[PDB]
């Protein structure tokens, strides 16, 4: 197989802004590269083939680029339509494999998380169970990292995260982590805490509660 | 291709018309005395025609005014070239064109002023906005006749076109050979379309131009000339999707020259490899990308930069658009090429189809009259005894006894 | 006019076998070379297989991941072009469309893209059953919320298949409220949480409902979010 | 805007659709005047004179060749 | 005299392609950089074909 590797996995820009992501291979694929946009759930759409051909139907700010190894998909003027994703595709010999992918978002202003937790439910433990729930609410950047304390004891293999798209208006995601325990070992200790680090604050908040109140 | 069935005109005959009027005694006086004001006006003739009338040198108001009294610094020396190299060089250009040029220079006509000439013009504001946005288009349908120098000013008439059919749908069709592909040389047999160029929509019928070199096409807009075109039915862009309508016999062209070729149309190209000529069709990145076999194929320019046919390498055409491809068997299968007409220019489908009933109504029909012929008896000996029938011969009656 | 529709997608058990058909109108199928590309949930597009055009032979090409697993063909008398999925893993669970191979030229055996796109048929592989959810209350507290703006919520629990609709005292709340999306459960079944961002001052006195409908199942829970004590 | 083009395997052709008209059905007429001046002769030996009396020359034969030129239609 | 047996080609279908490469934005750009130097250059346009 032929391998791709696109570059950045993520960007953030504004409306207006010149952005540019870029395609690396491993052969010369000849100029046979094609840049796609998928919107989240929807089918991709051709925008670009060969190396700089345009596809019929695509406004003129998308530009080809690039050439041997290295292909360049370029946009000029961005414009509230174009945030989606965008992959590349070689088209040399089969197998006709696909980029990485690079998620375009809106980009914003720092906003640090609102950062709760929820202990598991009465209903929930008489069942066997046990979730302790985190939230970080209405934050930017996307990247965060939070950490399960379970009597000052970090656990990892027990959580499970879950982010939402990035707001249509305020342009902010937020994230909800689940830390799933059995009932006899959530009875075993007393402290659950969820510590939240994320660029906007200046120390990693540590929101937790006790078995009990 | 088609050319030869266009008719003959003449082109300047009009502007011609207009410039003998100007010979006549007092004709030059009334543009003189309706510019004596202004630098355009509106003159209507003897004969009652209303012309458009244009100053666009005045050599008398300043040789008269600004030199005359010097000759009764050097800044007025090259102000009287920048004022004098219009006139020569308009000479110049008349004296090599005989007095008629085409396309209309700048010399002769400035843009300033041909925009000026096409703004007072009397038709409509969509054709003002035409000419105005084509005004090189324009000049290369325009002529420029000399008429007269008289008591006191030179004079030409520049014969502009005017488009009585604008917005229509027009569409143009490209033609190649259509050959068996067998393995003798002189086995083969060849049939092509002679219809190709352009066609336009024009009150109610179409307009054929088989000479698609002399329309000029800018954009999606094509300007082409009646003038050397053919008044069709409508029906006539059936040959397209049903070469073998009834409604119209569409004309064809038979050979039994199958030599390779393409024709590179306004998105693709057109390839007729036959024999053993490679032809190819290759990307500027990927390189070949296709290798012809033996018959008349299409390929897109969606993709494709060159086309190569034998030792000739020609550049398609890449222009945005759709390109669809329609199957379909060669016609020329349809034919037997024992009874093909091979001799065939201005040839159709119904022209073929006859021949090729008539060349085989002799053979029917002959054998339907000499198979048999035979199954008759002839003439006896004719000497001078009796010959009586036997067997097949005459034989000589005296046999008996 | 261009219409690429694939079918037959839905559950089926790991293991078994599920056959994906592409109904094709609007141009000339015969002449036309087709694809299948999948897309897992969360993860980027995977290339799965190619089918050539009559005119180039009948050769299928496919990936590495399902090769000797899937199999691709092609009904032209009637335009449709099958995927055959056989041996089916948990992996495969994803949204299969349907392309069109875009020749080099008209007619070409060189592609340079992926023309048309189905819009898709979802294919959901696991070995669980039918299963309604459990609602559990992601309760604050009554003697400390924090800011002056407080989150609450509900955690619907444990469910097959997706997906799950939950609206807040009956479509009365929505600012605020954020409907996380399903996480698919190490046992095989889904969860999500829906959480909604009210004033502290109302957690006392306003009652605060999710209603969560599950249509698999047929379930209606409405589950009231009161704090602790 | 928005051109097609169709090709047909059974003759061997392609139409290509998708342009506009702009036929040239009838003609125009219209004069164009340059007003001369009626000199008869530079009548008048230094640089700038020279000049300009040589360029005199220029338009009294320019107008003579166009004089020799209207002789014929 | 067998001139109709002659295919036919657009000629200046490689010129025009070029040209409809540098209405391309900063196409010329990267022509007016090139030549502030010097009065010559070879360059690669966006499509990778060199042209002096
Ligand atoms: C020839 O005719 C065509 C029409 O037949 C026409 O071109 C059209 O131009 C419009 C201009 O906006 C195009 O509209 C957009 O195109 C972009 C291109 O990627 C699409 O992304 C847009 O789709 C949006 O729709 C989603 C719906 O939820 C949005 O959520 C999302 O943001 C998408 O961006 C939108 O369709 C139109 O696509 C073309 N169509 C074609 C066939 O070209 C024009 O008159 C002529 N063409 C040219 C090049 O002049
Ligand atoms: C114009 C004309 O008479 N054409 C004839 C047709 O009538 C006849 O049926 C055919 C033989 O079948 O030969 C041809």
């Amino acid at each position: 197989d032929i391998q791709m590797t696109q570059s950045p996995s993520s960007l953030s820009a504004s409306v207006g802004d010149r952005v540019t992501i870029t395609c690396r291979t491993s052969q010369d694929v000849r100029g046979a590269l094609a840049w796609y946009q998928q919107k989240p759930g929807k089918a991709p759409k051709l925008l670009i083939f060969d190396a700089s051909s345009l596809e019929t139907g695509v406004p003129s700010r998308f530009s080809g680029s690039g050439s041997g190894t290295v292909f360049t998909l370029t946009i000029s003027s961005l414009q509230p339509e174009d945030f989606a994703a965008y992959y590349c595709q070689q088209f040399l010999d089969f197998p006709f494999t696909f980029g990485q992918g690079t998620r375009l978002e809106i980009k914003r202003t720092v906003a640090a998380p609102s950062v709760f937790i929820f202990p598991p439910s009465d209903e929930q433990l008489k069942s066997g169970t046990a979730s302790v729930v985190c939230l970080l609410n209405n934050f930017y950047p996307r990247e965060a990292k939070v950490q399960w304390k379970v009597d000052n004891a970090l656990q990892s293999g027990n959580s499970q995260e879950s982010v939402t798209e990035q707001d249509s208006k305020d342009s902010t995601y937020s994230l909800s982590s689940t830390l799933t325990l059995s009932k006899a070992d959530y009875e075993k200790h007393k402290v659950y805490a969820c510590e939240v680090t994320h660029q906007g604050l200046s120390s990693p908040v540590t929101k937790s509660f006790n078995r009990g109140e | 291709f088609l050319g030869f069935l266009l008719g003959v005109g003449s082109a300047i005959a009009s502007g011609v018309a207009v410039c003998k009027v100007l010979h006549l005694e007092g004709e030059v006086n009334k543009i003189k005395s309706a510019l004596l004001s202004t630098n355009k006006a509106v003159v209507s003739l003897s004969n009652g025609v209303s012309v458009l009338t244009f100053k666009v040198l005045d050599l008398k108001n300043y040789i008269d005014k600004q030199l005359l009294p010097i000759l009764n610094n050097i800044e007025t020396v090259i102000e009287f070239q920048q004022k004098n190299n219009r006139l020569l060089e308009i000479t110049r250009e008349f004296s090599v064109n005989a007095g008629v040029t085409t396309p209309v220079s700048t010399y002769m006509l400035t843009n300033s002023e041909l925009l000026s000439l096409i703004n007072d013009m009397p038709i409509t504001n969509d054709q003002k906005k035409l000419m105005s946005n084509n005004v090189q288009i324009v000049r290369q349908q325009s002529y420029s006749i000399m008429c007269i120098i008289k008591e006191e000013v030179l004079a030409y008439v520049v014969q502009l076109p005017l488009y009585g059919v604008i917005d229509t749908p027009c569409w143009k069709l490209h033609t190649s050979p259509l050959c068996t592909t067998n393995t003798k040389e002189g086995s083969n047999i060849c049939l092509t379309r002679t219809d190709r160029g352009w066609y336009c929509d024009n009150a109610g019928s179409v307009s054929f131009f088989p000479q698609a070199e002399t329309c000029k096409v800018q954009s999606n807009r094509v300007f082409c000339d009646t003038m050397n075109s053919l008044t069709l039915p409508s029906e006539v862009n059936l040959c397209n999707v049903d070469i073998f309508n009834p409604k119209y016999d569409c004309k064809i062209m038979t050979s039994k020259t199958d030599v390779s070729s393409s024709v590179i149309t306004s998105l693709g190209a057109i390839v007729s490899c036959y024999g053993k000529t490679k032809c190819t069709a290759s990307n500027k990145n990927r390189g070949i990308i296709k290798t012809f076999s033996n018959g008349c194929d299409y390929v897109s320019n969606k993709g494709v930069d060159t086309v190569s046919v034998g030792n000739t390498l020609y550049y398609v055409n890449k222009q945005e658009g759709k390109s669809l491809y329609v199957k379909g068997e060669p016609i020329i299968n349809f034919y037997d090429p024992l009874v093909f007409p091979s001799d065939e220019f201005d040839a159709s489908i119904s022209q073929v189809n006859e021949k090729i009933n008539q060349s085989l109504a002799f053979i029917r029909k002959s054998d339907e009259l000499l198979s048999a012929i035979g199954g008759y008896i002839p003439e006896a000996p004719r000497d001078g005894q009796a010959y009586v029938r036997k067997d097949g011969e005459w034989v000589l009656l005296s046999t008996f006894l | 006019e261009v219409q690429l529709v694939e079918s037959g997608g839905g559950l089926v058990r790991p293991g078994r076998s599920l056959r994906l058909s592409c109904t094709v109108s609007g141009f000339s199928f015969d002449d036309s070379a087709m694809s299948w590309v999948r897309q897992a949930p969360g993860k980027g597009l995977e290339w799965i297989s190619f089918i050539k055009s009559k005119t180039y032979g009948g050769t299928k090409e496919y990936a590495a991941s399902v090769k000797g697993r899937f199999t691709i063909s092609r009904d032209d008398s009637k335009n449709i072009a099958y995927l055959q999925m056989n041996s089916l893993k948990t992996e495969d669970t994803a949204v299969y469309y349907c392309t069109r191979g875009a020749p080099y030229g008209g007619n070409s055996d060189y592609y340079y893209g992926l023309d048309v796109w189905g819009q898709g048929t979802t294919v959901t592989v696991s070995s669980a059953s039918t299963k309604g959810p459990s609602v559990f209350p992601l309760a604050p507290s009554s003697k400390s919320t924090s800011g002056g703006t407080a989150a609450l919520g509900c955690l619907v629990k444990d469910y097959f298949p997706e997906p799950v609709t939950v609206s807040w005292n009956s479509g009365a709340l929505t600012s605020g409220v954020h409907t996380f999306p399903a996480v698919l459960q190490s046992s095989g079944l889904y969860s999500l949480s829906s959480v909604v961002t009210v004033p502290s001052s109302s957690l006392g006195t306003q009652t605060y409902i999710c209603n969560v409908n599950h249509k698999p199942s047929n379930t209606k829970v409405d589950k009231k979010v009161e704090p602790k004590s | 805007q928005n051109i097609t083009e169709e090709f047909y395997q059974s003759t061997c052709s392609a139409v290509s659709k998708g342009y506009l008209s702009a036929l040239r059905t009838g003609w125009y007429t219209s004069v164009i005047t340059i007003e001369l001046s009626n000199i008869k002769e530079n009548k008048c030996t230094d640089a700038k004179v020279k000049l300009i009396k040589q360029e005199l020359d220029k338009y009294k034969n320019a107008v003579t060749e166009l004089q020799l030129l209207m002789q014929s239609t």
